[PDB]
């Protein structure tokens, strides 16, 4: 097998080249120069840190955990880089059985990262970043799995090879208006770069899964957590967006789909920059009482229209 | 005079209801925020890079301390421990001794840049105007000895800046 | 609108140097622009002006290769350039060599020195007084 | 005068009603010594009833100040009582500014003004912590501008400006800073006073 | 009877002693919470040497200003503060001279 | 109507009559020689009479106040805890405290 | 033997590239501090990312005065930083107190506490004379580990 | 295979950490604090239950999370079974959470 | 926002008792000015805030001309307003820009620190420091308007009107704030009153008073002012009343460029201010002046005195007690963060651990406030 190997070290570099976009196109929405010095335009930089966190920074926790605390950065990469294998791409690696569903479970499994780092340290200040981490994810998780299930009834089955063959001529947003909107917010669920968000920046509370691990740990933390991103960026894509199948020209499909998940990848720190943090009782309040009655009753209304006018795969 | 930040109540019947139910149902408002800083992004930044380009500034501006010297020679500083009376940090000692026969002018002379404020105060307090301060920016050492400055010495290579604080002290003379 | 934009990129990079020219003002230089140059400076400095971009702004400037004996053309810091910061870069409008004077005095130092820090020949202080004399005979 | 006068009296004899208004009740218990100088008034008061002269000047009638913003006190070692807690009151619908003070050596419990003001509780942790005067029926008297192991007070004039423990070396052990280290660089006590009296009326007869 | 202070003067005498029992308890406690420090029975001994020092009893006044001083500075640990191991140490560590000799201070040049 | 406090304005008159009336006969047990009860008087009985003459315009609430009679109320509502205090501790009848050491001036 | 002597200055280019600095909120240094993240006067992604936290980042910016309630407080954080660590004293107050230094409370130069490498002297520390210490800072690391 | 791809993957994540464990050494002081982040000693040593605020919201979550598992043959199972009789009993079960949603809103909690 | 314990203690997440073990910050201020001169006690005012400049010393210089008597110059009256409210725009800023940055929101802080930085151009060009200077003294101001000013101010504030109300369509009609910051910590009743928070909160929501309005200081009344006033006493009109500020800062800054008399900058007397360097080269008179004006400066006049101008944030209570010599012995500087930070025992009941970082914001608590 060389597909997997060529997945992880090519994809580790667009996380890598992420810390770029991260100031760049954050910088300049706030009026400011990010990446310059280092490289002809910074390119340089982001290639410079993992020289720089990696073989000099030293940290381990001092009152610790056992085996756990080191245990969470193996599974913050090994569960969130795992989401890529799934993927229908032009070409999937080992098309699963149903798609979707490996999908949702480990992206579930990938907020154990952000648990785990709770009791990386036994002191009391780390878990109230963890704690608050718990409530921000598993709300979210209820929407997640319930506009999903309005899109595949509306479309296929599971499998996301058939998600590609669906739009031919128009796009599923169109159809599905109200819950493309919803794919703005419900993405969020995990731990990622915004102003929904959840407890890991900064702003008023300590960094959670931050001030616990070192710079090491630290830092393989972040390349599994703006990796999350881009995964959520490319499976809107496959949702939502479409455009254009062909199995004879793979050219053709690679170029054109890159540009509509780079268009989302921008939103993402462009909703980052804009808006403030929705605090942790509001958050809950936005869903559950506000938005689950409108997922449901959407719900609802894509379960009759397969009845309605003939729709099954 | 009173502005009031209460609006009390824009919606009524019909028209101002759901226009205002709008906006709180999907969006709208936000998309005109997030076009806000769209138009922030279109707009060319105003950043300087230290190494190349520099910022603006001022005539009168005070850095790093340098005494002045007249002309033909000679020590400007005339030794009063007026200077230092005025330090409100007492950053400035001075000790004087009689310059082997007729002029009297220092013998002991530290500035520490471990206390100093910046005042521009034994700037305006000097008579005779030895102590003028210069656009200085450019001072980092290794320890606090390397930082403070010695009998003059230091003070007196402030030569290097002296051309600048002939220009400057130009718009110093008759005030502005 | 859109055809001026590409060719003002091309002219710019086609004033200022070549090809050699324009990798030293891309790898060595953060920002790279084009225009009127002071020219005349001790060491080997650059000092350009005369652009309109943004306000409080005077062109790139640049900083010169091996001042006073550093040897470094991939590392520059501000104690480039001589006693002329008063004009051009920030305060006056007046350019240093071509029409404002520099004072005469036969005091100032003629060569101009980058500060040490770390290098030896640094700054150091010193004591001043002779204190109160103690003297022993046999 | 053009320059020379900041401001002409106008209002001193509205202000002088003042002064007589709280004296016309006349307590040997509030009211000793009345002071007026300079568009404001001055009060002192006797030691045992605080609390009741500031439960006056709020909620009256005539006099409306309510407000006990701000809260000083004087150190100075010349009469036989040392301390002097100085409170400055502000009125938000009357419209003027009163002052009260106590004269008591104040080394000796006073009268706390928290069941009267609600932020005064803060001020008097600080005077406490400066000075070292306790407050009588205080709820919470902790330390603000102190160090959490600090002797004495540091803001009496009977001790000196550098103070006794103050500097905090590493040194040889790993982790406890130090205390105990005292010497420090020198301030230059300036002994100037000029000659001649600058004002007159001011002068007091031996 | 002015001024009150709190008690009087043989009252004083058995508020220091109130004071004294929650402060002999606390010394187990300082060192399982907070940090090892240096020992249990050396602990013991460093506060009764602080009380020793301040043992003259003369006044109501100034016994009862101790004890309000004392509900604070040893208070400092019952209802938990941060002092970081750098407070609440008393006694010097790296301070090491304690001359009391005309033949030992005089020789070190003091005074 | 809103109130600019925290305290709403309810429409209520001859409320304020009510708090006026009640710490007038409250000064009238303990104090009577003294200036405190005298003093008091007066702006009381200047104060009611503007409440009688007024019939419920915002003239009344403008009169001595100008922050409607909601504002008013709260110094009404505190008067009597005022003046019952000033009657439990004895300082306006009595004056026989000793004075201070002389020194005042700096 | 070159290959050696070039793959320590590589090292050693990774904090030439980009260091954080930790937002000491300590005096009036603190918000010419936050002048190096505002446009004018930039660091932002040249070399500086604010991300706060002791643990992650690799220099601390003492800005202003430091108490003897501050002394055991500040310790500790240069503590909890990973060993290659630099600190940058900014301001008169972090040189020996901007006035003060005869006062009670204020610890005299942060060296008492706290080593430091890099010393700025500004009181209100100018953003022209602050960009030094951080390419200064990028200038002294030069060599690391001979052997 | 997908054993040889999850496993590939896994590896090579932990092998990293193990890059940033052992390169990076010289000296281990008793420097490392528990709480970090902010400073000062911990005043809550160990642990201690805080709990409660979102204790109803979490548990109804275990009580939701299965009919959306139930939910799952929607898209799935409606291809061989008739449809008119799957409508009365596949929106039976979604109208039935709007219901306890419904008795949500009458007192939701504490947060 | 740095410097300030805030030792919590909670019943679960939400605070039940808020005790802020502050004063950490504690540089000893009070009696490290006891052994200076009145000059030389004067940039300490400056450095005591972090935010306002030119609106501390203001409070200082006042309380010394109203111990002296001496009114200072009409000239220099004008630009004391001038100033005053370019402090305004300082204050303000960081009210909602590092306030903003509390909360999660990025933008915001780095939208106006460009301004900020354009801001303290006109502070360099007016005297040789960035921040903090001693522009502001007893003798009215010290140094002339240079010519580089008045055309620089006016063209700043032209584009200003703009640049504010950028941030009202990024940050007040967003329903971002309007769920968050509306109803926390609503105090308005007379408890309110019993904590004295004197410039905002009260006039935030509440009590329309302001010093600005009945108290003049140097030329006032004649200048037309705007106070914004909210209804709740929540952090939302807490927040609007100080961008109503901002759209309301210019008016006072355009009406002091168009009424300015042409005159004197320091007082005519050399007892209290230096005079002019070419002025004391030739006469004998104004040399011996300005040798006494040091050593031992400006000769007060005995007496108690207490000032207060209304800060951004507050008052500068500046209560200077006076002897005969020109050391003034022991003056308190009774800014609101000591009567802000009391007042979050009430601010704080039954609410959650993020939105106490919301307080600490519109109360805008700027430590260095804290120290008297
Ligand atoms: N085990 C014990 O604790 C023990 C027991 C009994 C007696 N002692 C005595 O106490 C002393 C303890 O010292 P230590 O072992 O703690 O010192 P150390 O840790 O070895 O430190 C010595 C330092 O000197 C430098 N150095 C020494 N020799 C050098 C060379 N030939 N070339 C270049 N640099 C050199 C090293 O720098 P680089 O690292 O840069 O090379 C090193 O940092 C010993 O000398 C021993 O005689 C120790
Ligand atoms: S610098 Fe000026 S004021 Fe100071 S001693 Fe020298 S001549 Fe006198
Ligand atoms: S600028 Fe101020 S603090 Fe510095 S030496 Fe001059 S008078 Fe002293
Ligand atoms: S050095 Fe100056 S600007 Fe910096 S904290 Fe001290 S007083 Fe403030």
């Amino acid at each position: 097998m060389i597909n997997i190997l060529m997945l992880i070290i090519p994809i580790l570099l667009a996380v890598a080249f992420l810390t770029l976009v991260e100031r760049k196109v954050l910088g300049y929405m706030q009026l400011r120069k990010g990446p310059n010095v280092v490289g002809p335009y910074g390119l340089l930089q982001p290639i410079a840190d993992a020289i720089k966190l990696f073989i000099k920074e030293p940290l381990r926790p001092a009152t610790s955990s056992a085996s756990m605390f080191i245990l969470a950065p193996i599974m913050a990469l090994g569960l969130a880089l795992t989401m890529w294998i799934p993927l229908p791409m032009p070409y999937p690696l080992i098309n699963m059985n149903l798609g979707v569903l490996f999908m949702l479970a480990m992206s579930s499994l990938a907020v154990y990262s952000i648990l785990w780092s709770g009791w990386a340290s036994n002191s009391k200040y780390a878990l109230i970043g963890a704690l608050r981490a718990v409530a921000q994810t598993i709300s979210y998780e209820v929407t997640l799995a319930i506009i999903l299930l309005s899109v595949l009834l509306m479309s296929g089955s599971f499998t996301l090879s058939t998600l590609i063959t669906t739009q031919e001529q128009m796009w599923l947003i169109l159809p599905a208006w109200p819950l493309a909107m919803m794919w703005f917010i419900s993405t969020l669920a995990e731990t990622n770069r915004a102003p929904f968000d959840l407890t890991e920046g900064e702003s008023e509370l300590v960094s959670g899964f931050n001030v616990e691990y070192a710079a090491g740990p630290f830092a393989l933390f972040f390349m599994a957590e703006y990796a999350n991103i881009i995964m959520m960026n490319i499976f809107t894509a496959i949702l939502f967006l479409g455009t254009s199948h062909n199995p004879h020209m793979p050219e053709l499909y690679t170029i054109n789909f890159t540009i509509k998940s780079l268009l989302l990848t921008m939103s993402f720190l462009w909703i980052r920059a804009s808006y403030p943090r929705f605090r942790y009782d509001q958050l809950m309040h936005l869903l559950w009482k506000n938005f689950l009655p409108l997922t449901l009753a959407l719900c609802m209304w894509h379960v009759s229209l397969p009845i309605l006018t003939s729709g099954i795969p | 005079t009173y502005k009031y930040v209460n609006l009390r109540e824009p919606s009524m019947d019909m028209k101002s209801v759901t226009d205002r139910a709008a906006q709180t149902l999907l969006w709208t408002e936000l998309i005109r925020g997030l076009g806000m800083t769209l138009s922030y992004l279109f707009r060319e930044p105003a950043t300087i890079n230290y190494p190349f380009e520099k910022g603006p500034l001022s005539p009168r501006f005070r850095g790093e301390h340098a005494l002045r010297r007249y002309p033909s020679g000679e020590e400007r500083c005339i030794a009063c421990k007026l200077c230092e009376a005025v330090c409100p940090a007492q950053a400035i000692t001075i000790e004087a001794e009689p310059r082997a026969d007729g002029s009297r002018r220092t013998t002991r002379y530290d500035i520490d840049m471990t206390k100093c404020i910046y005042c521009g105060f034994c700037q305006e307090a000097c008579p005779v105007d030895a102590i003028v301060e210069g656009p200085n920016f450019e001072f980092s050492t290794e320890t606090h000895e390397e930082l403070l400055y010695n009998k003059e010495k230091l003070l007196n290579n402030g030569d290097k800046w002296e051309a600048e604080i002939a220009a400057n002290i130009q718009a110093d003379y008759l005030y502005r | 609108e859109l055809l001026q934009v590409l060719k003002r990129g091309l002219q710019q990079v086609s004033g200022h140097g070549g090809l050699r020219g324009y990798l030293r003002v891309l790898f060595r230089a953060n920002d790279v622009r084009v225009g009127t140059l002071v020219g005349e400076d001790k060491y080997g400095n650059k000092y350009y002006e005369d652009n309109k971009q943004f306000f409080g702004r005077h062109r790139w400037v640049i900083y010169t290769t091996e001042m006073n004996g550093k040897n470094t053309f991939w590392d520059v810091d501000g104690s480039m350039v001589p006693p002329e910061w008063h004009r051009w870069l920030h305060c006056m409008t007046d350019d240093p060599p071509t029409v404002k004077p520099p004072t005469a005095r036969k005091f100032i130092w003629t060569n101009h020195k980058f500060n040490l820090s770390g290098t030896p020949q640094q700054y150091v202080p010193y004591s001043t007084t002779r204190k109160k004399i103690q003297e022993w005979v046999p | 005068r053009p320059t020379v006068r900041p401001r002409n009296d106008v209002a001193h004899k509205q202000l002088s009603a003042f002064g007589e208004y709280v004296a016309e009740i006349l307590p040997k218990y509030v009211q000793q010594v009345q002071v007026s100088c300079f568009n404001e008034l001055e009060i002192c008061i006797h030691p045992d009833g605080v609390i009741p002269v500031l439960t006056f000047l709020r909620d009256h009638s005539n006099a409306q100040f309510k407000s006990l913003a701000d809260l000083t006190a004087v150190d100075i070692p010349t009469r036989q009582n040392r301390f002097e807690i100085v409170y400055n009151l502000l009125s938000l619908r009357f419209n003027s500014r009163i002052r009260v003070k106590t004269y008591t050596d104040e080394l000796t419990p006073i009268e706390s003004s928290v069941p009267v003001y609600k932020a005064a509780n803060w001020y008097e942790r600080e005077i406490w912590d400066m000075f070292g005067v306790f407050f009588a029926n205080h709820p919470d008297l902790r330390r603000i501008l102190t160090d959490y192991g600090f002797e004495g007070h540091p803001f009496r004039k009977d001790f000196p400006l550098s103070g006794y423990v103050e500097l905090r070396y590493d040194d040889e052990v790993k982790r406890v800073v130090a205390e105990p280290v005292e010497l420090a660089q020198e301030f230059r006590k300036f002994d100037l006073n000029s000659p001649w009296e600058a004002f007159p009326a001011y002068r007091q007869p031996p | 009877v002015k001024p009150i202070f709190s008690r009087d003067m043989n009252e004083a005498k058995r508020r220091v002693r109130e004071l004294y029992r929650a402060w002999y308890r606390e010394v187990p406690n300082t060192v399982h919470l907070f940090q090892l420090d240096i020992s249990v029975k050396q602990g013991r001994d460093k506060v009764r040497e602080m009380f020793k020092k301040n043992a003259h009893i003369t006044d109501p006044r100034v016994v009862d200003l101790l004890v309000i001083k004392g509900k604070m500075e040893l208070e400092e640990t019952i209802k938990v503060w941060k002092q970081r191991t750098h407070v609440m140490r008393f006694f010097h560590e790296t301070e090491a001279p304690r001359p009391k000799d005309f033949l030992s201070k005089f020789y070190v040049g003091h005074d | 109507t809103g109130l600019v406090g925290l305290a709403v304005c309810e429409t209520p008159h001859e409320r304020l009559k009510i708090l006026y009336t009640k710490i007038l006969d409250v000064l009238g047990h303990i104090p009577k020689n003294a200036a405190y009860r005298k003093y008091t008087e007066q702006i009381t009985n200047e104060k009611l009479s503007m409440v009688k003459a007024e019939p419920d315009v915002k003239k009344l609430e403008e009169r001595l106040q100008g922050g409607q009679i909601e504002e008013v109320i709260l110094q009404a509502e505190n008067e009597l805890s005022l003046a019952r205090k000033m009657i439990q501790w004895k300082p306006w009848e009595p004056l026989v405290e000793e004075p201070p050491a002389s020194q005042w001036k700096w | 033997e070159y290959v050696v002597a070039k793959l320590d200055d590589l090292i050693n280019w990774a904090r030439r590239s980009s260091l954080w600095p930790m937002t000491f909120g300590l005096a009036c240094c603190a918000v010419e501090m936050m002048h190096m993240a505002a446009p004018r006067y930039d660091m932002d992604r040249f070399g500086v990312v604010f991300r706060a936290s002791p643990r992650q980042s690799d220099v601390m910016i003492v800005a202003g005065t430091l108490t003897n309630k501050m002394a055991p407080a500040l310790r500790k954080v240069y503590d909890q930083m990973p060993e290659p660590r630099y600190v940058v004293s900014m301001g008169s107050c972090a040189n020996g107190g901007g006035y003060y230094h005869y006062s009670y409370s204020v610890v005299r130069g942060c060296d008492r506490i706290v080593p430091v490498d890099i010393y700025v002297p500004g009181c209100p520390p100018t953003a022209e004379a602050l960009l030094y210490g951080i390419l200064q800072l990028q200038k002294k690391i030069k060599r690391e580990k001979r052997l | 295979n997908l054993m040889l791809a999850l496993l590939t993957n896994f590896t090579l994540a932990t092998l990293l950490v193990i890059i940033a464990f052992w390169l990076p050494q010289l000296n281990v002081y008793s420097e490392k604090t528990s709480p970090y982040e902010c400073g000062f000693d911990p005043m809550g040593s160990a642990r201690l239950p805080f709990s409660m605020k979102f204790f109803l919201v979490a548990i109804t979550f275990l009580l939701f999370d299965l009919e959306i598992a139930l939910l799952l043959p929607l898209p799935w199972a409606s291809q061989t079974a008739n449809l008119n009789t799957m409508l009365t009993m596949a929106l039976f079960l979604i109208i039935l959470l709007a219901v306890s949603l419904a008795y949500e809103w009458t007192q939701k909690g504490l947060e | 926002h740095g410097v300030l314990r805030l030792v919590m203690e909670l019943s679960g997440e939400m605070v039940r008792k808020c005790d802020p073990h502050i004063g950490l910050l504690h540089r000893g201020t009070e009696k490290l000015i006891e052994y200076k001169t009145y000059l030389q006690a004067l940039p300490y005012f400056d450095r005591l805030d972090y935010v306002s400049m030119m609106c501390n010393e203001q409070a200082y210089s006042l309380a010394v001309e109203k111990l002296l008597n001496i009114r200072p110059p009409p000239r220099a009256q004008w630009i004391r307003v001038l100033f005053g409210e370019i402090t305004r725009l300082l204050n303000h800023i960081m009210a909602v820009t590092t306030h903003a940055l509390d909360i999660g929101a990025m933008t915001p802080f780095f939208w106006m620190f460009e301004e900020r930085e354009k801001m303290f151009e006109f502070y360099e060009r007016v005297s040789g420091a960035r921040m903090h200077a001693a522009y502001v003294r007893p003798g009215g101001v010290h140094q002339d308007l240079p010519l580089g000013l008045m055309d620089d101010i006016y063209e700043f504030s032209k584009n200003f009107s703009l640049r504010i109300d950028e941030l009202e369509e990024m940050l007040t009609n967003n329903r971002i704030w309007r769920n968050r910051t509306v109803d926390i910590g609503i105090v308005t009743a007379e408890d309110a009153l019993n904590y004295g928070f004197s410039g905002v909160m009260l006039r935030g929501s509440g009590i329309q008073w302001d010093l600005r309005k009945t108290q003049p200081y140097d030329v006032y009344d004649q200048v037309e002012f705007d106070v914004p006033i909210g209804s709740r006493g929540d952090c939302y009109d807490r927040y609007l009343c100080r961008v109503e500020e901002m759209r309301q800062s210019i008016r006072i800054i355009s009406q002091c460029l168009n009424k300015m008399p042409p005159g004197e900058i320091k007082v005519d007397d050399a007892k209290v201010s230096p005079p002019k360097r070419a002025e004391m080269k030739t006469s004998m008179e104004s040399l011996i002046h300005h040798f006494k004006l040091y050593t031992e400066g400006y000769q007060v006049p005995p007496g108690a005195t207490y000032t207060a101008i209304e800060a951004p944030k507050g008052e500068f209570g500046v209560y200077l007690v006076s002897d005969g010599s020109s050391r003034p012995y022991r003056c308190k500087i009774k800014a609101p963060g000591f009567a802000h930070l009391a007042g979050l025992d009430k601010m704080s009941k039954g609410h959650m651990l993020a939105d106490v970082v919301a307080i600490i914001g519109t109360q805008d608590i700027v430590f260095g406030e804290v120290d008297r």
